[PDB]
RNA sequence: UAGAGGUACUUAUUUCCAAACUUCGAACCUCCUUGUUAGGCAUUUACCUAACUGGAAAUG
RNA sequence: AGCUCAGUGAGGACAGAAAUCUCACGUUGAGGAUAAGGCCAAAAGCUCAAUUUACUGUGCCUUUUUGUACUAGGAUCAGUU
RNA sequence: GAAGCGGCCACACCCGGCUGGCAACAUCCAGCUCCACUCCGAACCUGGAAAUUAAGCAGUCGCGGGCCACAUCAGUACUGGGCUGGGCGACUUCCCGGGAACGUGCGGUGCUUGCUU
C-alpha cells in the first residue's frame, strides 16, 4: 500500500511557519524590509500606512513598530462614512479614498499640523512632510486598484507618501455600469444595485455624494473621543455576546468519569 | 444548498502521437469546439522511442468552466448512451474517459485538420474549494466538503439519468 | 589465507565499517546467523541459555560461523531439529587491514587494503544463544561448552532466568500475561501500552 | 633526510615566561567609523571653541 | 591534508539548530545599538552577507561604529604570546546585547536603594557585599523517617 | 538479524552497528563582567528626526 | 512580480514500466554551473518581464600578524545609474 | 465575544467528531470599465448583495499521532584529579570531585501588546 507519509518521525522532525505565515496573512519578507530602519538613526520611529480591504469594510492605520509589537497612533474605517454622507457601497474605489483622506486628516490634527499640508506637496527653508510608507500585503499591486485608491486619499489629505504615478473617484464606473444594466437588461439592475434603489440613490447621485463626502471630511475629520476605554471595552462583552454559549472546559475529574465508561464497554478499566 | 455538487471544470487534452503540424491542427479541433484558444504542452524529457524530443510541442489542452463544461458532457455521454465503467472514478470523486472518432462531440467539417481522439476529465466539488486555491487566508477545506467516490457515482445516476 | 588472530585481537583504531569509502571489501563467512525452529514461540520455547564473554576485544567473523556449525551439528545429533533456536547476537562490521608485504616498499604509504570482517566485543557481551524446553536444558549447555573453544580469551557459560529472548522474568511473565498488558507477536512478546 | 614537522611540547612553557595584556589607546578608531558621522563630530568641536 | 580556507572545520558552527532553520524574526532588524555597548557575537548560519570569522563565535566584545545595517565590534583575541586587539565589522543579525554586566548594574542600582533609605529614617547603616558560600550555624534537627542503608547480596540478573 | 500483520513492497516490531550518521548530550575546557553608578543642568553640530526646550556624539 | 519542487497515491481515447492531462497528500529528501560540507519554501528554487551595480575614486577591516604582502571576502563614505 | 495590526513562534502543528453566527470575518452572486488569465472572471481584479454556518474561522471532545513539562531512569553510562593499587595483557578495584541519554510514569494542549464597534 505504499509509504505512509505522516509517521511519527514526520511529525517530531516537521518545524512549523511562524503563526501569521500559517493563518497566511503577513509576509515576513516584505514586513523585515518595511520596518527597518538605519542604525545610525538608532530609535527612530516610521511610519507605515497600512490599507487591508475586506468584503464591506475598507480599513486603514497608521502604525508604529514596537519588540511588544506594534502600535496604531490613528485609524479609519469605511463604516464611518455614513456620517460624512456615503451610505452605501462601502467597500467601492470611491470609498476606498475617502477612507485615505480619513487616516491623513486624524492623524494631522492629532499631531496638531492641520495648518500646515493642507493639499498635496510635489525645496528648502520649508518644513519636510511626513515620511509614510504603504503596507499593501498580500494584496496583488496592479494599476487601478482599491490599495492605491488609500494611498491617492492620503496624499490628497496631506501625508508624502513616495510614489511614481478624477474618474473612478467621484462615483464614475460605478455610475457607468448602473447604466448598462438599467438600460439593456433591467431584471439585472435588481440584482446587481438592490440597496441602492432602496435608498435609493439612483445612477446620478453618485458623481454628487462624494464631493460633499470630501468637503464634510476635510471640515470636521476627528470623531468618537470616548473614555475611558476600560468600561468602553465592557460593554462590548455584553452587548455582543453569544446568545448560546460556547461550549466550555470539562475538569479533570468528570473527563476520567467518561472514559472509564467507555472503557466499561470494551474492558480493561479504570485508571488513564 | 451548499452541499450541492456541481461542475467545477472539464478539461480536455489532445495528444496526436507524433511531432508536428499535428499539433497545431489539434489546437483548431479545441478552439472551434471549446471557443477557447488552446494552450500547447511542452515535453520534458527525449525519448527516441515514441518519437520525442525533450523541448518539442507533444499535444494540446484546454479548460473549460462554468454552463459551457456542463453543456459538452451532455453531448459527449451521449456518444456512449450515457453510460461509463465504475472503476472511471478516483478517490477524490473525480472521473474520465474516452471518444476516440472525433467529431461526435463534435460535429464538423475535417478537410486541412484531421480526425483527433480526446482525453476528457471532471472535477466535481462544493462550493468552497476557494480556500485551497486563494492566496490572503490559505487553509485546507473540511472533511465534509471534500467528495467521496460513492457519493459522486450517486451525483452521476441523480443528474444525467445514466447508469454504469 | 589468514593471519593468526593475536594479530586482531585488541582494538587499536577507531571502528572502521563498510561504506563509501572502504570500497574494496571482502564479504563476510557469516549468511546465517539463526537456526533451528524459527517460527516457534515465547511460550513452547521458554528456557534460555546464553554465551556471555568476559573481555573487551575483537571476535572474527571466522570464529563466529565455526560457533554456528558445532552449534547445530551437536543439536541435530541429540534431539533433532525440533526443540532448539540458535541465534548469533555479533555481527562483524568492523573490516580490518594489511599492509601486506609478500623488492618492496615497507612502511612507506603504509595503510593497507581490507582483509575481512570482524566484531567488537564489550565486556558481558552476549555472543550466542540457545532458547529450549526444559528437556533439552541439559543438550543446550553441552552445545555451547564446545562453541567456547571457538571463540578467543575465556567466556561463561549460563543459564538465564528471563524467558526465551523476551526481557522478562518468569514471575513477571504470568503477572503481565494475567493482566493481559502482554501480547504475542508471531515471534518473541510484544507488550501493551494502553495507549 | 626525514626529521620532525613540528611540535607544540614548550609552546605554553615559553608564552607563560612572559601572556602579555595589549592595552587599546582609546575605543575610537577615526580611520574606520562612518565619515558622515566624524565630519559632524569636527563641526561640534569647531563651533564650541568660538 | 590540512587546509586554511575562509569557512573551514565549520560543518556544526553554522547549522542552524534543530527546528530554527529559515529566516529570523522582524523583530531583530528593529533593535538597536549604540558605542561602549558591550555585545556577544554567536552567528545566523542563514543569512550569508557579512558574517565574521569562525574565530569570534561565541565571543564577546565592545561596540566602537555603528553603521546602516552592522557594527564595528573590538574584541580581544589571544594570539601566541599576547591578548591582541580586533576591530571586527558584522552585520546586526549576528550580533545580540550581551548580560555580563547585568549582574553589576544590579547590585549599584541595589546600593543605592540601601544607601539612600538607611538616611531617609536615619537611623543607621549596615554595609551590605558579596560573600563565598561560607560554613553553617550549628542548630538541632529531629527527623522522623530514619532508613538503615545495607549492601544486599550480589545477583546476576541474565 | 528474524518472525508476525496488511495490499516483492508495507504497517508496527525485533538481533546488532557507523571516523567522514544525529532528533538528545555530559565531564574537562573557553570567553565577558565585578566600582564608580544613577541622574539633572546648557552651550556646539553643515549629522538624524515631521517637529525642538528631542536623538546621536563631545565639551564643561 | 507570480508560482511551488522531488516523490507517492489514485484516475484518464490510441497509451504500454516511461509521452501529455487532473485532483489529493507533499518540511524540502528536488533544484541552486562543478568537489565536499553547510544554507534556502509567498525563496536563494522554477517561470515571465524590464534591465547592465559584472560601474567609478581614496582610506578601513578579517583570513594573518610567531610576520604584516598578493588572492578572496566584508562594513562604509563620496558619486552616479 | 469579533475584526485589522502584531510579539514569543507546535501547550499554537497534523487526522477526525460535535456546538455556534446580533454586528464582524467568510463562503457566496455577477462580469461592464481599471487589468487577468504563456487557454479559462478558477485564481488575480472590479461591482454586489439574494441565502446559509455545510466549509474556513471560533470554542470543545478523543485511554488520538506529535510537541511541551515534571518525576523516575541513575548516582547507572561516561568523566577531571591520586596510588611503589590489581592484572601476562586487554583493561579495571579504590580514594577526592562532576554527572548524562534513550525509555517508562504521570500531567498539560496557547498565554495577551496597542486601536475599533
Amino acid at each position: 500500500s505504499a509509504k505512509l507519509v505522516k509517521n511519527a518521525g514526520y511529525f517530531s522532525r516537521f518545524q512549523t511557519k511562524f503563526r501569521r505565515r500559517r493563518e497566511a496573512k503577513t509576509d515576513y519578507v516584505q514586513r523585515t524590509q518595511l520596518i527597518q530602519q538605519d542604525k545610525t538613526k538608532y530609535g527612530a520611529a516610521k511610519y507605515r500606512l497600512v490599507a487591508r480591504i475586506t468584503n464591506t469594510k475598507v480599513i486603514a492605520q497608521i502604525v508604529v513598530a514596537e519588540l511588544t509589537g506594534d502600535k496604531t497612533v490613528c485609524q479609519a474605517l469605511s463604516t464611518e462614512l455614513p456620517k460624512y454622507g456615503i451610505k452605501l457601497g462601502l467597500s467601492n474605489y470611491p470609498a476606498a479614498y475617502a477612507t485615505g483622506l480619513l487616516v491623513a486628516r486624524r492623524f494631522l490634527t492629532q499631531m496638531k499640523l492641520a495648518d500646515v499640508f493642507k493639499t498635496e506637496i510635489t525645496d528648502e527653508e520649508n518644513r519636510r512632510p511626513f515620511k509614510v510608507i504603504l503596507d499593501v500585503g498580500l494584496a496583488r499591486t496592479t494599476t487601478g486598484a482599491k490599495v492605491f485608491a488609500v494611498m491617492k486619499g492620503a496624499v490628497d489629505g496631506g501625508l508624502f507618501i513616495p510614489h511614481n504615478v478624477q474618474y473612478y473617484i467621484l462615483g464614475g464606473a460605478v455610475a457607468d455600469y448602473m447604466r448598462k444594466l438599467k438600460k439593456e437588461s433591467e431584471e439585472k439592475y435588481n440584482k446587481q444595485f438592490s440597496r441602492y434603489v432602496k435608498a435609493g440613490i439612483t445612477a446620478d447621485n453618485l458623481e454628487k455624494i462624494y464631493k460633499d463626502a470630501h468637503a464634510a471630511i476635510r471640515k470636521n475629520p476627528a470623531a468618537t473621543v470616548i473614555a475611558d476605554k476600560k468600561k468602553h471595552a465592557e460593554e462590548m462583552k455584553q452587548k455582543h455576546a453569544p446568545k448560546k454559549p460556547q461550549t466550555k472546559k470539562l475538569s479533570f475529574e468528570e473527563k476520567r468519569k467518561i472514559l472509564n465508561e467507555h472503557l466499561v464497554a470494551a474492558g480493561l478499566p479504570p485508571r488513564k | 444548498k451548499l452541499n450541492e455538487i456541481r461542475v467545477a471544470k472539464l478539461c480536455i487534452n489532445i495528444n496526436p502521437g507524433a511531432v508536428g503540424d499535428q499539433v497545431t491542427r489539434a489546437s483548431r479541433v479545441i478552439e472551434q469546439l471549446t471557443k477557447q484558444q488552446a494552450m500547447l504542452a511542452r515535453s520534458h524529457r527525449t525519448i527516441p522511442k515514441f518519437g520525442i524530443r525533450r523541448n518539442d510541442k507533444i499535444a494540446a489542452y484546454a479548460t473549460i468552466r462554468g454552463p459551457k463544461a456542463l453543456e459538452i458532457l451532455n453531448r459527449a455521454l451521449q456518444v456512449h448512451d450515457y453510460e461509463i465503467s465504475g472503476r472511471c472514478f478516483s478517490i477524490e470523486g473525480n472521473f474520465g474517459f474516452g471518444i476516440k472518432e472525433h467529431i461526435d462531440l463534435g460535429l464538423k467539417y475535417d478537410r486541412d485538420i484531421g480526425i483527433h481522439g480526446m482525453d476528457l476529465y471532471v472535477v466535481l466539488e462544493r462550493p468552497g474549494n476557494r480556500i485551497s486555491r486563494r492566496k490572503h487566508c490559505q487553509s485546507r477545506i473540511g472533511p465534509n466538503q471534500r467528495v467521496k467516490r460513492e457519493e459522486a457515482k450517486e451525483w452521476f445516476v441523480q443528474k444525467f439519468n445514466g447508469t454504469l | 589465507g589468514r593471519r593468526p588472530a593475536r594479530c586482531y585481537r585488541y582494538i587499536g583504531n577507531k571502528p572502521y565499517p563498510k561504506s563509501r569509502f572502504c570500497r574494496g571489501v571482502p564479504d563476510p563467512r557469516i549468511i546465517r546467523y539463526e537456526t533451528g525452529t524459527k517460527t516457534a514461540h515465547a511460550k513452547e520455547l521458554p528456557i534460555c541459555c546464553r554465551l556471555i564473554l568476559l573481555e573487551h576485544e575483537c571476535v572474527s567473523s571466522e570464529a563466529l560461523e565455526a560457533a554456528r556449525v558445532s552449534s547445530n551439528r551437536y543439536m541435530m545429533k541429540t534431539m533433532g531439529k525440533d526443540g532448539y533456536h540458535i541465534k548469533i547476537n555479533l555481527h562483524p562490521f568492523h573490516v580490518l587491514r594489511i599492509n601486506k608485504m609478500l623488492l618492496q616498499t615497507g612502511m612507506r604509504h603504509a595503510f593497507g587494503k581490507p582483509e575481512g570482517l570482524v566484531a567488537r566485543a564489550n565486556y558481558n557481551s552476549q555472543i550466542m544463544t540457545i532458547r529450549t524446553t526444559s528437556a533439552g536444558l541439559k543438550h543446550a549447555l553441552e552445545a555451547l561448552r564446545r562453541a567456547s573453544f571457538k571463540f578467543p580469551g575465556h567466556s561463561r557459560v549460563v543459564i538465564s532466568n528471563k524467558v526465551g529472548f523476551t526481557p522478562y522474568t518468569f514471575e513477571q511473565f504470568k503477572e503481565l500475561q494475567a493482566n493481559g498488558q502482554i501480547v504475542d507477536c508471531g515471534n518473541h512478546v510484544k507488550r501493551v501500552y494502553r495507549r | 633526510a626525514k626529521r620532525s614537522n613540528t611540535s607544540a611540547h614548550n609552546r605554553s612553557h615559553q608564552h607563560h615566561r612572559n601572556i602579555h595584556k595589549c592595552v587599546v589607546k582609546k575605543l575610537w578608531f577615526e580611520k574606520g567609523m562612518n565619515a558622515k558621522f566624524l565630519r559632524n563630530a569636527r563641526y561640534a568641536k569647531a563651533g564650541q571653541n568660538k | 591534508g590540512h587546509t586554511e580556507g575562509l569557512r573551514h572545520a565549520t560543518r556544526y558552527l553554522f547549522a542552524r539548530k534543530f527546528r530554527k532553520h529559515g529566516a529570523p524574526a522582524p523583530s531583530i532588524t528593529l533593535r538597536t545599538f549604540r558605542i561602549g555597548d558591550i555585545v556577544d557575537i554567536k552567528v545566523n548560519g542563514a543569512l550569508h552577507s557579512g558574517m565574521p570569522n569562525r574565530v569570534y563565535h561565541g565571543a564577546t566584545g565592545i561596540v566602537w561604529n555603528v553603521s546602516p545595517h552592522a557594527v564595528g565590534i573590538l574584541v580581544k583575541r589571544r594570539v601566541n604570546n599576547h591578548i591582541a586587539p580586533k576591530r571586527i565589522y558584522v552585520r546586526t543579525e549576528h550580533v545580540f546585547p550581551s548580560k555580563s554586566k547585568n549582574d553589576f548594574v544590579a547590585r549599584c542600582q541595589a546600593n543605592l536603594k540601601a544607601h539612600e533609605e538607611a538616611k531617609k529614617a536615619g537611623t543607621k547603616i549596615a554595609l551590605p557585599k558579596r560573600l563565598p558560600a561560607q560554613p553553617r550555624a550549628s542548630h538541632v534537627v529531629k527527623p522522623e523517617l530514619i532508613q538503615t542503608i545495607t549492601d544486599a547480596p550480589f545477583r546476576e540478573n541474565w
